[PDB]
């Protein structure tokens, strides 16, 4: 654990949120998981693809419950989910970037790891 | 698909809870009996254990139409990884046998 | 209270069955329970007859397998606890014993 | 994938097979053995059948 | 138990056409969404799944053998 940093916040919440079955990876699953009321925290990176699905993610996080966090560097959150489960995700064979995520369920509520977003929601 | 991830995990957790698996050699029966019975066809159980055995992890016997699968140490470790358990828990088999 | 109660014994080896029966008779008459002696129901014989040969070749020999089943009854007039007790004791070998509520 | 993976097998030789060798063709239904005619001579003793006729 | 004969129609599978992913939503003012195709009002489909449009048919992808409408 860390000191509430954004570059620790994603790493901290992710590692419990895979176990809590929360991550709609990819863009179509993010959309389909936002059209139902299961979503909680949404993530996007820099543009390496369509210059309008960025507009898609911000419009969708906007239209119901504003909760977005933006963090660039697609390959980083990619490698943080870099293989289908937690062992050798750093295996360079496959290291696809997510370029979007929706957390449904943000892990076991703990250790201020969710409070980092509470420190942003009405503050930013 | 070879089977749904839901079905895989349901089979693996049962094997870990007990420590040993059994199914008759039959691809047609619609549900496995036992604690998979609400959900899973035993074709999936056979097909799953075959992959598990080819990677160590399991010992296999077959006598009058019925597989008997034991979980070995490598299997304990891999399943303890794959299911994210308290890294020291095993309800499979724990008592000194007199 | 005092009830009729019938014990039925079944097996395939006769000596075990007969010795079990005589010992139950002993244990019953040491308490003076007015035992009605063993009734020997007819023995049953199961017959199975098959060709000897795995394939179809040879002169046509057959096997004649058979298994035998012996069955007898004893009747007691007494309370339940003594009989379910003494029944529960003194059976070492492979013999089937079934005791019921009442048969009279 | 397929909804045509079987058609009624509820009587006759398609229904039944030996509890040991899984073969058809010459099994004993008497007394509920359900056992191939060759496989039964093999265990005819452990069941208890003895030849003395 | 012998050599085969030559077939002249071999084609194992359909090649499973590959499409660019999602243009079914339209952002149509800054922060405003439009839906080009309704979500199948079938109780088990969660109303986050998009019903098809054919040239004169609406068909539900997840209602495997139901929800086809004639217009
Ligand atoms: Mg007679």
């Amino acid at each position: 654990g860390g000191v509430m940093d954004v570059n620790t916040a994603l790493q901290e919440v992710l590692k419990t949120a895979l176990i809590h079955d929360g991550l709609a990876r990819g863009i179509r699953e993010a959309a389909k998981a936002l059209d139902k009321r299961q979503a909680h925290l949404c993530v996007l990176a820099s543009n390496c693809d369509e210059p309008m699905y960025v507009k898609l993610v911000e419009a969708l996080c906007a239209e119901h419950q504003i909760n977005l966090i933006k963090v660039d560097d697609n390959k980083k959150l990619g490698e943080w989910v870099g293989l289908c489960k937690i062992d050798r995700e750093g295996k360079p064979r496959k290291v696809v970037g997510c370029s979007c995520v929706v957390v449904k369920d943000y892990g076991k509520e703990s250790q201020a790891k969710d409070v980092i977003e509470e420190y942003f929601k009405c503050k930013k | 698909m070879l089977m749904p991830k839901k079905n895989r995990i349901a089979i693996y957790e049962l094997l870990f809870k007990e420590g040993v698996m059994v199914a008759k050699k039959d691809v047609h029966m619609p549900k496995h009996p036992e604690l998979a019975d609400k959900n899973v066809p035993n074709l999936h159980v056979m097909k799953a254990m075959q992959s598990l055995k080819s990677r160590g992890y399991v010992k296999e016997q077959f006598a009058w139409r019925h597989f008997y699968w034991y979980l070995t140490n490598e299997g304990i470790q891999y399943l303890r990884d794959y299911l994210h358990l308290p890294p020291e828990i095993v309800p499979a088999t724990l008592r000194r046998s007199r | 209270a005092i009830h009729r109660i019938r014990i039925t014994l079944t097996s395939r080896n006769v000596k075990s069955l007969e010795k079990v029966c005589a010992d139950l008779i002993r244990g019953a008459k040491e308490k003076n329970l007015k035992v009605k002696g063993p009734v020997r129901m007819p023995t049953k014989t199961l017959r199975i007859t098959t060709r000897k040969t795995p394939c179809g070749e040879g002169s046509k020999t057959w096997d004649r397998f058979q298994m035998r089943i012996h069955k007898r009854l004893i009747d007691l007039h007494s309370p339940s606890e003594i009989v379910k007790q003494i029944t529960s004791i003194s059976i070492e070998p492979g013999v089937e014993v079934e005791v019921t509520i009442a048969d009279a | 994938q397929q909804l045509y993976w079987s058609h009624p097998r509820k009587f006759g030789q398609g229904s039944r097979s030996c509890r040991v060798c899984s073969n058809r063709h010459g099994l004993i239904r008497k007394y509920g053995l359900n056992m191939c005619r060759q496989c039964f001579r093999q265990y005819a003793k452990d069941i208890g059948f003895i030849k003395l006729d | 138990k012998k050599s085969y004969t030559t077939p002249k129609k071999n084609k194992h599978k359909r090649k499973k056409v590959k499409l660019a992913v999602l243009k079914y939503y339209k952002v149509d003012e800054n922060g405003k969404i439009s839906r080009l195709r309704r979500e199948c009002p079938s109780d088990e489909c969660g109303a986050g799944v998009f019903m098809a449009s054919h040239f004169d048919r609406h068909y539900c992808g997840k209602c495997c053998l139901t929800y086809c409408f004639n217009k």
